[PDB]
């Protein structure tokens, strides 16, 4: 249940920037995505990696199949990027990925 | 020594059917005596059939009646079923159950169950 | 295969090896909850008769399954008492239980004549009278079959996939406690005069090895002053000698 | 919403008790995740407690006797972390969770660091 | 007395892909205790609709049961050539159980 | 099942003198060249050991005579089997040899020994019905010739064969297999030795330093027992059982002091009684 | 999963015949079973019920000749004795099961022909 989505980001903003959670051979349909800010309590953005929770802009969509999931921050600006953690599921050790730091030009 | 039971009993069937013959045993059990069978038509001689082979440990069948006649064995309740099929005209006869020694090398049928007539 | 939850299996386990550790080495049980006290502290604690309550339920039917909770599965199939020193171990078994078309081999009691008693079940196929007019084991009006077929399909949802659930109700009774792990058995050190604790046997001295032929029934030896002289291992049976170190 | 205690600095070897209060929903019917956040590193799930019963499915990564109790009178889940050490100088989070395996860490506390040094 | 059923029509010659309406009317008010059976002459009665408003596995939505009380209907759609058989309506309200007289869909 | 073949013959049991027999290893310590002294239940020296000729082939017309009455298990039993081919088998210990009292049942097959502390129902003549399996030409042993039911069981176990017969000698053999059955406070303790017995059937004057096999928790007070015999189903002889000839020895134990001379290898060589004679 | 019925045939009126329905795949013990009649050109007319879960036998008052129904649950079988027969009862008999909104076990045998006539 290891997640190694993406070390960090360095691209021009306002592009459909993708972070691909390449899970292990544990092909788990459930997943999650949270947004962590520098010294800020993170908050789950994408619930179940397909469903959207109330109060989240559609700039960052989430999808994926089996183990390999993806999060596409479409038109990500210079005011939203941060760390983006992937969150595991039913597999008992709920280990979270190494996160997806987002730096932009 | 040994009391052999009835094999089938009073069995009568019209043409176009099939009948079993379940030879029962008492005083012994099934997997300690080899089974054998004998056709005996009224006013005719003997016609050996079925059988358990002392050699090969296999349950014989008459070479003249291969495929047509089969047998199963239930050792606990000691029921040795003999299944007939493909009824013909001259099939009606007494079907004797007999037995030979378990070990090997025996030709005699010392205990038997007075046989069973069938109907064609 | 597992059993139904209206008729679950009561596997009484006595005389058992250290296996809670293995239960942690699995690390695959979805609902691995453990009650009374935290699971790890039951590692070397030994109960007499661990009652495995073996069944298959749904991912939403395990919502009802909890110590002291109610629900169709917790009221007509398998009720869990509030006081629970056991360990509920559920894991998604959609691959195993469910087969193509729907695994209806398991059944469940959607409704019952009454409620279920702590750690019991109901296999009584007697058709309950949902209403007033009787049917007496037959079907008809104001009477329904007590058993119902699961929906166990390979396309069942995560909240409906067939979870294989074993409820290891750990039971500390007055009988000798059988099912325990290593019992805090530390590794032995050799050639060091120490206080060997060999199944309660306390004693000090240089612990070397022994060539003394202890016939299988000979675990520890003794001396002329009721002092053990040659001892043996409880975990990985091996013989040893003693010479009390220098005074 | 979850609230925690202020940031604390403690001693090695000893223990500490952090608390987390809840408001906005039924406490006794909603799990309480406890998750560590290492100093400048990734996250670590330290466990969760059921608000009603002792549903303390505890992580095995660190056995620092980080027990989880709770109180439905004051609606506060207590994480008692024992054997404080350099590996505990991280920030801990109570988090709202589903009462079913739908476990999601979406509503958190403020996050309380338990700093560990050779002194206060 | 016994609960009487009447199947209308008792026989109906149909064609490819029609929308036939086989009503089973009951002497009493039966909530949903009616079922539907398919049977070629000489075969076993294959259940089509149970509770008179619910499909059966293996049978697609071309069959559709509806109704309540005294009036029930097998509303078959997109009649394919293997649908032409003897169909039956069955009550399960009280004992004894009575079946319909049978309705035969046949090709023209 | 369990043919009632007790013939008619009680076969008055003869008497032999257990000169230096029945000295097991009682202690849990390995002592070397130590002249220890033990206050345990031993077979008395030069004690009347009842020789039970079990299957008694008579010289008139064969017609072997069956034996093995329900011998008392009063305190402990020293059993000495001499039979060449393993006609002797496990035993049927128990208080009533019936239900409500779990009758300990040892049974030795060539594969493994089977120990069952259950509530058995032994019929008149518990024996081993070693009949011809007749499939693959085998010797299947019907065990329901011992009891009639097996239920209410608390102990069950399978181990290495007790009665190991390594004949291989054809004389100077028929290994004296000795077993001390000892019902210590709900614990059946079994001892053993395979000895290359030289004499034909009498107990030789050797030191049977019996080594113990197992200590099984029973909890029931065994007061009787009866050995089991492997009987082969005979043929039409121009139902049928009683193959071979069987003879063994039964002595009883007493709580009397013994001296135990251990050796440099920690084996017992000298053993002198204390309540035997002035010397 | 399968139902076998005894051999039917012609019988003189006023006699009695035992008719067996043996099941395979799943047991008849857990469920009930029914006997249904079908004459050439006639609709399916239920005849009788047997329910092993308790103990009771329900017959059709339309055809009430005390065709007594009983069980042999050791081998998944049920016997209906046809008593006080009449010419109209000549039909094929079916061993059936009703799926009443709870189970899906509607299994039917091959069906055998009983004939009530003095002419063979
Ligand atoms: C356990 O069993 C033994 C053996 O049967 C009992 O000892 C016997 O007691 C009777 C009655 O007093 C005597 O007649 C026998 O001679 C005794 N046999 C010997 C020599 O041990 C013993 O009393 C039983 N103990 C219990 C508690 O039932």
């Amino acid at each position: 249940i290891v997640l190694t989505q993406s070390p960090f980001q360095s691209v021009s903003p306002k592009e459909k920037v993708t972070i691909t959670c390449r899970a292990s051979q544990s092909i788990s349909s459930n997943l999650h995505w949270y947004q962590q800010k520098p010294d800020q309590s993170p908050k789950l953005l994408i619930k179940y990696a397909s469903q959207s929770i109330s109060g989240i802009p559609s700039r960052f969509s989430g999808s994926g199949s089996g183990t390999d999931f993806t999060l596409t921050i479409n038109s990500l600006e210079a005011e939203d990027f941060g760390i983006y953690f992937c969150q595991q599921t039913n597999f008992w050790p709920y280990i979270f990925g190494q996160g997806t730091k987002l730096e932009i030009l | 020594e040994v009391q052999l039971l009835e094999q089938s009993g009073a069995e009568v069937k019209k043409p176009g059917a099939s009948v079993r013959v379940s030879c029962k045993v008492s005083g012994y059990t099934l997997p300690e005596v080899a089974m054998h069978w004998v056709r005996q038509a009224p006013g005719k001689g003997l016609e050996w059939m079925g059988g358990f082979d002392p050699e090969d440990g296999e349950t014989m069948y008459a070479q003249k009646f291969q495929g047509r006649v089969t047998m199963t064995e239930d050792t606990s309740t000691d029921t040795a079923y003999m299944e007939l099929s493909s009824l013909r005209s001259e099939d009606t006869a007494v079907y004797y159950c007999a037995t030979t020694t378990p070990f090997s090398s025996s030709y005699w049928f010392d205990p038997w169950g007075q046989g069973t007539l069938v109907t064609v | 295969r597992f059993a139904s939850v209206y008729a679950w299996n009561r596997k009484r386990i006595s005389n058992c090896v250290a296996d809670y550790s293995v239960l942690y080495n699995s690390a695959s049980f979805s609902t691995f909850k453990c009650y009374g006290v935290s699971p790890t502290k039951l590692n070397d604690l030994c109960f007499t008769n661990v009652y495995a309550d073996s069944f298959v339920i749904r991912g939403d039917e395990v919502r009802q399954i909890a110590p002291g909770q109610t629900g169709k599965i917790a009221d007509y199939n398998y009720k869990l008492p509030d006081d629970f020193t056991g360990c509920v171990i559920a894991w998604n078994s959609n691959n195993l239980d469910s087969k193509v078309g729907g695994n209806y081999n398991y059944l469940y009691r959607l409704f019952r004549k009454s409620n279920l008693k702590p750690f019991e079940r109901d296999i009584s196929t007697e058709i309950y009278q949902a209403g007033s007019t009787p049917c007496n084991g037959v079907e008809g009006f104001n009477c329904y079959f007590p058993l119902q077929s699961y929906g166990f399909q390979p396309t069942n949802g995560v909240g409906y996939q067939p979870y294989r659930v074993v409820v290891l109700s750990f039971e500390l009774l007055h009988a000798p406690a059988t099912v325990c792990g290593p019992k805090k058995s530390t590794n032995l050190v050799k050639n060091k005069c120490v206080n060997f604790n060999f199944n309660g046997l306390t004693g000090t001295g240089v612990l070397t090895e022994s060539n003394k032929k202890f016939l299988p029934f000979q675990q520890f030896g003794r001396d002329i002053a009721d002092t053990t002289d040659a001892v043996r291992d409880p975990q990985t049976l091996e013989i040893l000698d003693i010479t009390p170190c220098s005074f | 919403q979850l609230v925690q205690s202020g940031a604390e600095v403690k001693k090695p070897g000893a223990t500490v008790k952090i608390s987390c209060k809840v408001s906005g929903y039924s406490f006794s019917n909603y799990y309480i995740h406890w998750v560590k956040q290492a100093p400048g590193k990734s996250l670590e799930w330290i466990g969760y407690i059921d608000p009603f019963n002792g549903g303390t499915s505890d992580n095995l990564k660190f056995k620092g006797a980080a027990t989880l109790t709770a109180d439905t009178s004051t609606d506060t889940a207590y994480m008692e972390l024992s054997s404080l050490r350099s590996e505990d100088t991280a920030v801990y989070y109570c988090a709202r969770s589903e009462y079913d395996p739908y476990y999601v860490m979406d509503y958190w506390g403020q996050g309380t660091t338990v700093t560990v040094s050779s002194a206060s | 007395g016994d609960i009487q059923l009447t199947q209308s029509p008792s026989s109906l010659s149909a064609s490819v892909g029609d929308r036939v309406t086989i009503t089973c009317r009951a002497s009493q008010s039966i909530s949903s205790y009616l079922n539907w059976y398919q049977q070629k002459p000489g075969k076993a009665p294959k259940l089509l609709i149970y509770a008179a408003s619910s499909l059966q596995s293996g049978v697609p939505s071309r069959f559709s049961g509806s109704g309540s009380g005294t009036d029930f209907t097998l509303t078959i759609s997109s009649l394919q050539p293997e649908d032409f058989a003897t169909y039956y309506c069955q009550q399960s309200y009280s004992t004894p159980r009575t079946f319909g007289q049978g309705t035969k869909v046949e090709i023209k | 099942q369990c043919v009632n073949l007790t013939t008619r013959t009680q076969l008055p049991p003869a008497y032999t003198n257990s000169f230096t027999r029945g000295v097991y290893y009682p202690d849990k310590v390995f002592r070397s060249s130590v002249l220890h002294s033990t206050q345990d239940l031993f077979l008395p020296f030069f004690s009347n050991v009842t020789w039970f000729h079990a299957i008694h082939v008579s010289g008139t017309n064969g017609t072997k005579r069956f034996d093995n009455p329900v011998l008392p298990f009063n305190d402990g039993v020293y059993f000495a089997s001499t039979e060449k081919s393993n006609i002797i088998r496990g035993w049927i210990f128990g208080t009533t040899l019936d239900s409500k009292t779990q009758s300990l049942l040892i049974v030795n097959n060539a594969t493994n020994v089977v120990i069952k502390v259950c509530e058995f129902q032994f019929c008149n003549d518990p024996f081993l019905g070693v009949y011809y399996h007749k499939n693959n030409k085998s010797w299947m042993e019907s065990e329901f010739r011992v009891y009639s039911s097996a239920n209410n069981c608390t102990f069950e176990y399978v181990s290495q064969p007790f009665l190991m017969d390594l004949e291989g000698k054809q004389g100077n053999f028929k290994n004296l297999r000795e077993f001390v059955f000892k019902n210590i406070d709900g614990y059946f303790k079994i001892y053993s030795k395979h000895t290359p017995i030289n004499l034909v059937r009498d107990l030789p004057q050797g030191f049977s330093a019996l080594e113990p096999l197992v200590d099984l928790p029973i909890g029931i007070n065994i007061t009787r027992f009866q050995t089991l015999l492997a009987l082969h189903r005979s043929y039409l002889t121009p139902s049928g059982w009683t193959a071979g000839a069987a003879a063994y020895y039964v002595g009883y134990l007493q709580p009397r002091t013994f001296l135990l001379k251990y050796n440099e290898n920690g084996t017992i060589t000298d053993a002198v009684d204390c309540a035997l004679d002035p010397l | 999963q399968q139902l076998v019925e005894s051999g039917g045939g012609v019988v003189q009126p006023g006699r009695s015949l035992r008719l067996s329905c043996a099941a395979s795949g799943f047991t008849f013990s857990s469920y009930a079973m029914h006997w249904v009649r079908q004459a050439p050109g006639k609709g399916l007319e239920w005849v009788a019920v047997i329910s092993y879960d308790g103990s009771n036998k329900y017959y059709a008052d339309s055809v009430k000749g005390r065709f007594t129904i009983s069980r042999d649950n050791s081998k998944n079988t049920l016997y209906l004795q046809m008593n006080s027969l009449r010419a109209e009862d000549t039909a094929v008999y079916y061993c059936a099961r009703h799926a009443t909104l709870m189970n899906n076990k509607d299994i039917w045998g091959q069906g055998t022909l009983v004939t009530v006539s003095s002419a063979s």
